[PDB]
């Protein structure tokens, strides 16, 4: 659907730059001070997302529903995605590079109340290591989380976003040929990396559980949440849990 | 509103 060499040079183009989290590193770490400043740190990235998935060939030819249904479902698995890409390319997957001005060690990890979720996360992150995914794989990966999750009853124009997936499917299996391999090698590279994106789903349900305590606890723990976290999280988040979403998978 | 917003900028 879109020539190899061009659809990198479109993703490469319209990548989000650098986002800081604004986080007081002389401050001292308290659950809720990190807590507070991942919110800020989603809040800051949602916005970069929306510009991105904007600019995503296809994207904005779906119905305005439709593309507000892909992001607000799809968020957590693309924002963390590429913390893991960070910290394989910053700190070789030994912290979590949420941003150049919040970077997670393990004390922080115990601090934030979420440190086994942490583990998954740098887990994932490791998994860029052991797999040494290229940039341009990680590109295409990410545009397909955007195409991830849908409602169970599916979405308004059902059909479009069914074809338009499967291109973006098709552009990951094409830059991985690209790349010089038989076809036999190609072939086990392009299940490593779909396996890998599923291997997202269970991260990103947790994490969806996750936020949505620290949403009812926000109040009580000190911990903010921005504007547009909270309508999200308020509105589709609960969606999630009530298992009113499926994830499109590979394997 | 607010993701509607930035969607239609
Ligand atoms: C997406 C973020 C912020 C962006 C990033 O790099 C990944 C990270 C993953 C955990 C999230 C966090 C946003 C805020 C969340 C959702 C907290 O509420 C609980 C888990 C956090």
């Amino acid at each position: 659907s879109n020539a190899i060499p061009i659809f990198l040079s479109v993703l490469q183009s319209i990548e989000p730059e650098v986002v800081y989290a604004g986080y007081d590193n002389t401050q001292p770490d308290t659950s809720a001070s990190l807590l507070t400043s991942l919110n800020e740190l989603g809040e800051r990235q949602l916005v970069r997302v929306v510009k991105w998935a904007k600019a995503l060939p296809g994207f904005r030819n779906l119905h305005v529903d439709d593309q507000m249904t892909l992001i607000q479902y799809s968020w957590m698995g693309v924002m963390v995605f590429a913390m893991g890409w960070r910290s394989y390319k910053n700190v070789n997957s030994r912290m979590l590079y949420f941003a150049p001005d919040l970077v997670f060690n393990e004390q922080r990890m115990q601090k934030s109340t979420m440190y086994n979720l942490c583990v998954r996360m740098r887990h994932l992150s490791q998994e860029f290591v052991w797999l040494q995914v290229t940039q341009e794989e990680f590109l295409c990966m990410k545009a397909l989380l955007l195409f991830s999750i849908i409602p169970v009853e599916g979405l308004k124009n059902q059909k479009y976003f069914d074809e338009l997936r499967m291109n973006y499917i098709k552009e990951l299996d094409r830059v991985i040929s690209f790349q010089g391999k038989n076809p036999t090698s190609s072939s086990q590279r392009f299940y490593q990396l779909t396996k890998l994106l599923d291997s997202l789903q269970p991260i990103v349900r947790k994490l969806h559980q996750f936020t949505f305590d620290l949403f009812v606890q926000s109040q009580s723990l000190s911990v903010e949440f921005p504007e547009m976290m909270s309508e999200i999280i308020s509105a589709q988040v609960p969606k999630i849990l009530a298992g009113m979403v499926k994830p499109l998978l590979f394997h | 509103a607010l993701l509607r917003y930035l969607l239609d900028k």
